[PDB]
């Protein structure tokens, strides 16, 4: 025999560890990243094929006879399902923002308010409920457009909480909505499908997940204003959540170190709550990269399901 | 069916899931093992097996939270010369390791994410069965987010012999059945793979044996535990003989590679490429190995649901043996 | 190319043949290496390795004539805390012990000794090659063979230099030469190389070396090399003999060296009598190593025909270390 | 863990060895069981399908012996005669090497077929090789199979009575598995040191309570089976402390003796592991 065979030589395990993980993720195998660009392409299916343009116009026919009700500034249209999650939570999941004048009513008041309004007005052609966050408006032809109701202040919009739902968030909508649209369209348009694939991979989740959809939308900008990686769902939704595995440890704020107040109901830094987060979005990640150095296709799809 | 859907429960909720193939960390065999945890924390993401016996003595620092849980296992292996099935050369002198020393550690332990915490043994400290059941639920404490294992050992002391008895290789299977009532105290039945059988058919004979009682006294939904157990060819039979959770060493020596578990070197050679760099051979294999685990985990998994075909190797031998021992 | 048939002659006659692959007996991992002789020496017709520093503590008592020939190792494995490649888990050895051993041992079958080598007790390789031709006797039936060893101790720290894990290749060629003197060039399988391309490589320099100065026949030999995929990898860069531990810890099955237990189930039956397994795959490994061999010795003829696994793996090595030259 | 993990589970070594070994043998394989049937019936073939009855008229043409033997021919392309196993007739002259060169020219004046000498048969071609083994009356006594000019000082009556009645005792299979098992040990490298006379006695003591298949693939690792153990002693038969035909292997144990014991045991070796590996070409190099 002969000297030598330790587990490190003598170096950091943490370091060989990067060693193998860099080696791994930089080899490729064509068969497997078909499969992996197939089952993105299903799962986003009802996303990229939605019929955007007619969403446009029974928004505007929608609101055109009610004085009270206005459509939002930034178009969005960012509704629509993937990976069968028909969850609203967030800007991601909305189609614009449905501004009322007259607050301290509540956002509950506002959203029956739209509510009311919308279904007298488009009955016989449209149904109308509300929901925990967002009026949805389902047509005959399956499509349901989802409106955030919102109200005017000498403060501003103010668009409804995720999570408290009884009062109004503490987020700028016109900031929030200008990042969310900016980044989208500087990413490709795959900024909003990768937040929903997100937030359909943490629904899937058995343990207790506490992050809300304006959190998550908030990490997703902080995550790729400098990814320089591949413009695909494959590698942008892993780079999301082994960027928001340490970024939920911290409250979040802008490039200029500005809350932008939507971390608040996550305590204060290095929280129990924070912890307890970045340990669930790391096994994520770990899942992820696993699945994919193992080209297990399976693996992938139970991620979502 | 023998083989089922079971795991550690919290108020009727599953919060451990079963079947589970449990990557282990030991000092025995393995001095650099805090260097094994350091680096195959960063793919493990799931449920992993220490010993408190190496949080007594440091031989392992942390930090675990890395883990989706983590199995305290009493020690018993680190405190025996004896070894598994598949150990192959060791060159082991235990330490003293008490029930005092046992008690401080699994006393102390805290930790964010669940825990389960296997009942004691020493090689020279065995009981008769049902007091086997008697010491597990009274050193095993009962407290939030622990679960609560018993690993059931042979009741003989080796008698230092030529040979042993089989009071001192085998646990009674005959009498775990008669009480096995009193496994409601518990969350989950332990068994080591050498001491429940001489081969494989008798191994997969007793486990069957030891499911049926469960089944019998409703606890359907109660993993059984066979240490030692981590292979492409064993671990899968096992769990269709009624076997749940499944952990060893296996992972840290060899390779497991379509189907089989070789020899590391040949894996480098077949797979890896011969001029990979030295120094990440091992950790490599580590890895792969971790992914592999839970490749056929979801093979076992999904035998409930796509029968044999869920298994990609070995299908022809699985469905025999499961015919001829059923 | 690289592979071709050697080994050991007598009067230019053929007395042992290569590609060889030998059965190795140690004490180290193995109490009971005794109770494993006499139960593999009803199946064991070709040549076997044995341990100087067995025989010395009588960790192996024989007899040993039912082997064809005996290879004698010095007894560095032994009283080294250093393992090989397939090791899966030390007494004072001096070098008089060492003579006084290979200085009595009479067989009635051809007999290769091993020169000394300890972890403490390392020299350059020219002195390595002096020392060898020193202390190895030069008898009748009796072989010599050359264990180059690395030139300089251990030093004890968390990391070892290149000079302590590695043998001095480019020494050995320089002083290829004074190979003449011996009959067989040793090399083990961890210190040869750092990894699988390093050790062919190195070997295939060891073995066109040899050949420059008209030791076309001379055998190379890998300590600690014995399984189904680095050993052919061995002989097509260019060595001979191969020897190991491994069969008596893993199980050889269809071209993969593989744990035992796992063997048991998919070919030995999951009913056998567990006080028969470990013995059935002794005896079944060394039928494999015959079938291996025979593999081998068929490639100098039939070409990568005559391997029946890993053929895609054996030609494209083969290829890398045979061009780089 | 548990405890066990002995190599015998506190068995004896040679008791586990028999175990395994005995299982072995019990299982068959039927594909290469018919390829080793294959394998001697095409090294039998020339011996099988000799024209025994034409070797007896043409040996009456030109001429017997006392019992009949025809043993002549060539099996697994071995062209050697060396003892009684691979002679047709006992040619018989009234009164070593005189006899012999005698025989050769007075078959040429019969007839005018070929006659060739040999190392210890007159051979006669015609084109079918007749082997003729000349001897004098003192008894009997036939050329030594070692060295040329001495008497073979066994008894030829003797040899005879039992080289043709075990032979038919073994359904004629006898002298065809010596002949293999010849074969066998010429193509061994090291040096063959038993002379024909005693392989041949050797394989009568072997195969005296056979009970195993007549079949050429287990009659020939019998032998050697056998006669690893039997070479180590004087030869002798049941009775009679003295056959006369392996005093050149000095005393009972010598080196001598045990040499050509531990080649024997190899042989016996590789066709045992041979047979256990299911390796058709393992058999036919033994064969060559
Ligand atoms: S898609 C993968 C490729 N990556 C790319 O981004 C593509 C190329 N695009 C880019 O270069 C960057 O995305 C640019 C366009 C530079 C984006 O940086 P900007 O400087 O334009 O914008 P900022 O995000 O720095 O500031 C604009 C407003 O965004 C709000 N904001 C920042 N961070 C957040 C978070 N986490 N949550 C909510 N809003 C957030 C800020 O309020 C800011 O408004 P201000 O008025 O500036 O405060
Ligand atoms: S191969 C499967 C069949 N073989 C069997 O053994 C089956 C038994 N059936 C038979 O008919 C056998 O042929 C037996 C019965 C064994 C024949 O035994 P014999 O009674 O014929 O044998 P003996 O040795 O007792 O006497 C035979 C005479 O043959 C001569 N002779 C014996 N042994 C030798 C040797 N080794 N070399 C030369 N000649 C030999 C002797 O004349 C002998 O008479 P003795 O009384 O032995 O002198």
């Amino acid at each position: 025999g002969g000297s030598g065979g330790s587990f490190g030589s003598g170096f950091d395990p943490r370091d060989i560890s990067r060693q193998v993980r860099d080696a791994e993720k930089k080899l490729g195998d064509e068969a497997f990243g078909a499969k992996i660009a197939d089952l993105f392409t299903g799962l986003l299916g009802d996303y990229n094929n939605r019929d955007t343009s007619l969403v446009r116009q029974r928004i505007d026919d929608m609101l055109e006879g009610l004085r009270d009700v206005a459509e939002g500034e930034l178009d969005l249209v960012f509704g629509g399902s993937v990976a069968k999650r028909t969850y609203v939570d967030g800007l991601s999941d909305v189609d614009c923002l449905v501004i009322v004048n007259d607050e301290a009513a509540g956002p509950h008041a506002a959203r029956d308010l739209v509510a009311k309004e919308l279904a007298a007005k488009l009955a016989g052609k449209a149904e109308v409920s509300a929901g925990k966050l967002a009026v949805t408006v389902r047509y005959g032809d399956g499509m349901e457009i989802q409106l955030l109701p919102a109200v005017r202040t000498e403060a501003g919009v103010k668009i409804p909480s995720a999570r408290v739902d009884g009062r109004w968030s503490e987020i700028d909508p016109g900031k929030f909505q200008q990042a969310l649209t900016k980044y989208n369209k500087a990413c490709a348009g795959k900024l909003v499908p990768a937040v929903k694939l997100a937030k359909a991979v943490i629904a899937q989740l058995p343990d207790a997940h506490q992050l809300s959809g304006y959190h998550i939308e908030s990490l997703a900008i902080d995550a790729f204003r400098n990814y320089t990686g591949t413009m695909t769902p494959a590698a942008m939704l892993p780079h999301f959540f082994e960027h928001a595995k340490e970024r939920v440890l911290r409250p979040m704020t802008d490039r200029t170190g500005q809350s932008v107040h939507v971390d608040g109901y996550m305590g204060d830094a290095h929280s129990d709550a924070r912890k307890t987060a970045s340990h669930l979005l790391g096994r994520l990640a770990k899942r992820m990269a696993n699945a994919t150095a193992a080209r297990s296709l399976p693996q992938w799809e139970d991620l979502f399901g | 069916m023998l083989a089922k859907r079971r795991g550690f429960y919290l108020d009727g909720n599953e919060i451990i899931r079963t079947p589970l193939l449990l990557p282990s960390f030991s000092s025995k065999g393995f001095p650099e093992v805090q260097e094994i945890i350091e680096a195959t924390s960063d793919v493990i993401d799931g449920p992993c097996l220490i010993s408190a016996y190496d949080l007594h003595y440091g031989s392992i620092k942390g930090p675990y939270d890395f883990a989706q849980a983590i199995f305290i296992d009493s020690g018993g292996y680190e405190a025996s010369k004896d070894v598994e099935l598949s150990d192959l050369g060791t060159m082991h002198t235990p330490a003293e390791w008490s029930q005092d020393d046992f008690s401080r550690i699994i006393g102390s332990w805290q930790s964010p994410t669940p825990t389960v915490l296997v009942s004691y043994d020493h090689p020279k400290d065995r009981l008769p069965t049902r007091a086997q059941i008697e010491r597990a639920d009274a050193m095993l404490p009962k407290r939030p987010h622990t679960f609560r294992e018993i690993l059931f050992k042979p009741e003989r002391v080796a008698t230092g012999g030529t040979s042993e008895p089989p009071e001192v290789t085998r646990v009674n299977v005959s009498a775990i059945v008669d009480n096995i009532g009193m496994m409601a105290r518990f969350d989950a039945l332990g068994i080591t793979e050498k001491e429940v059988g001489g081969n494989l058919k008798e191994r997969m004979v007793n486990i069957a044996r030891i499911r049926r009682a469960l089944d019998k006294v409703k606890l359907t939904r109660m993993p059984i535990h066979v240490f030692g157990s981590l292979d492409t060819v064993t671990t899968p039979l096992y769990f269709l003989a009624g076997a749940d959770v499944f952990d060893g060493l296996t992972w840290l020596r060899f390779a497991y590679y379509k189907g089989m578990t070789i020899y590391r070197q040949n894996y480098a050679a077949v797979e890896l490429g011969i001029d990979m760099k030295a120094h990440l051979v091992d950790a490599k294999c580590c890895f792969d190995n971790y992914r592999y685990m839970k490749g056929l985990e979801g093979e076992m998994r999904g035998f409930l649901k796509e029968g044999f075909a869920s298994f990609e190797h070995h299908r022809p031998l699985l469905e025999r043996a499961c015919r001829a021992v059923l």
